[PDB]
């Protein structure tokens, strides 16, 4: 079962030139364990 | 030209190329962002800054990230709050917990936030979430109110694989979640 | 498996994924470690820690790095001190300048240093350098006196291409420097 | 076409911590020269 979403997000308008990336998870009055098992990242910026 | 890449197949107890915030830590070879415990936030960031665009040239970067994650609730009805992949300023720090997913502080668009997040939202907050109360994937930019959403049915305790890719030429951000 | 990769083909003025120490800074597309000025030390480090071996499984990493660099001196006779690529604890800070190249403090072996370096050494320091007096490539572990050295003729002002590879199955470190 | 190669067996695990930083250093003393790096590529893999 796959779920795909796509949108146009002109990143240069919203974030700084240098950024950090990562994950976030929270609980409130209701809760759940949130875990990441593996992570791969690649970015390339032409110049 | 600049590129940054990394992969972590299994997480160790001393994973020094990550920055941990709140209660996020690595255990049993997983990155644990929250345990099934009330009112917590956990975040983990890659330690190197990434050069996502350049003001001098105007070039913008492409990127791809893929990760497997799991949400484990007691039952599939009392589950909250969800999880995020986010891009933020170098000095980002946890923002409000609960339904703001540690990453935003308002439903109101805030240009000083400077972060966009792909959320996997498991709890309906009447005030800003999709009106149909479904769990959903959403793209958030400077607000907890998504610019777009897609309903998703949570498979509790199942491993999910996701790919997020940004193509600078067309400015398109694509999110895919699969349960195998 | 854990991988770290990056490339910087052209350094620019706000290179945030580098930690600069001493007088190193980035200028006119270059990383400048030293200007042609007396008594200076400059170092630059990648910002992310890299996992080079693991105590839980005993595995050590394979790695390769390549870079091109230039040494520009007033003339070919009065040239000093040199350049290093080094591997060191996460908290490394500049050590002694001059002939110690910013990475070591002594010619005596010190296991507390925990630094291995490949040096490109242009000035003969009679207390520890090869007595033939030639400029040389060297591999340094925990001391400025190299465990092995190779004579090299400096082409002043010219770009040099370096590849340094480590093969973990044999624990062999290979260095090659090429001029066009 | 002018090359210089040096090879050595260096058992890194005996000398360096598990987690390291990598980088460049250069210095001058009573004599001097400009030391500059024009590009850098790095890749490591730990099975
Ligand atoms: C964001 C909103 O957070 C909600 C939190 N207040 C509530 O207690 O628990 C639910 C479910 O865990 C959260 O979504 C808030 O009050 O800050
Ligand atoms: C550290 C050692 O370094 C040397 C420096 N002090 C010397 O006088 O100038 C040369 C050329 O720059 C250096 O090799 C010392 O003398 O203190
Ligand atoms: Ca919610
Ligand atoms: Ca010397
Ligand atoms: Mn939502
Ligand atoms: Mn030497």
């Amino acid at each position: 079962t796959s779920y795909t979403l796509n949108e146009v997000v002109p990143l240069k308008e919203f974030v700084p030139e240098w950024v950090r990336i990562g994950f976030s998870a929270t609980t409130g009055a209701e809760f759940a364990a949130h875990e990441v098992l593996s992570w791969y990242f690649h970015s390339e910026l032409a110049g | 030209t600049e590129t940054t890449s990394f992969s972590i197949t299994k997480f160790g107890p001393d994973q020094q190329n990550l920055i941990f915030q709140g209660d996020g830590y690595t255990t049993k070879e997983r990155l644990t962002l929250t345990k099934a415990v009330r009112n917590t936030v956990g975040r983990a960031l890659y330690s190197s800054p990434i050069h996502i665009w350049d003001s001098k040239t105007g070039n913008v970067a492409n990127f791809v990230t893929s990760f497997t994650f799991v949400i484990d609730a007691p039952n599939s009805y009392n589950v909250a709050d969800g999880f995020t992949f986010f891009i933020a300023p170098v000095d980002t720090k946890p923002q409000t917990g609960g339904g703001y997913l540690g990453v935003f502080n308002s439903k109101d668009y805030d240009k000083t936030s400077q972060t966009v997040a792909v959320e996997f939202d498991t709890f309906y907050n009447t005030a800003w979430d999709p009106s149909n109360g479904d769990r959903h994937i959403g793209i958030d930019v400077n607000s907890i109110k998504s610019i777009n959403t897609k309903s998703w049915a949570l498979q509790n305790g199942k491993e999910a694989n996701v790919v997020i890719a940004f193509n600078a030429a067309t400015n398109v951000l694509t999110v895919s979640l699969t349960y195998p």
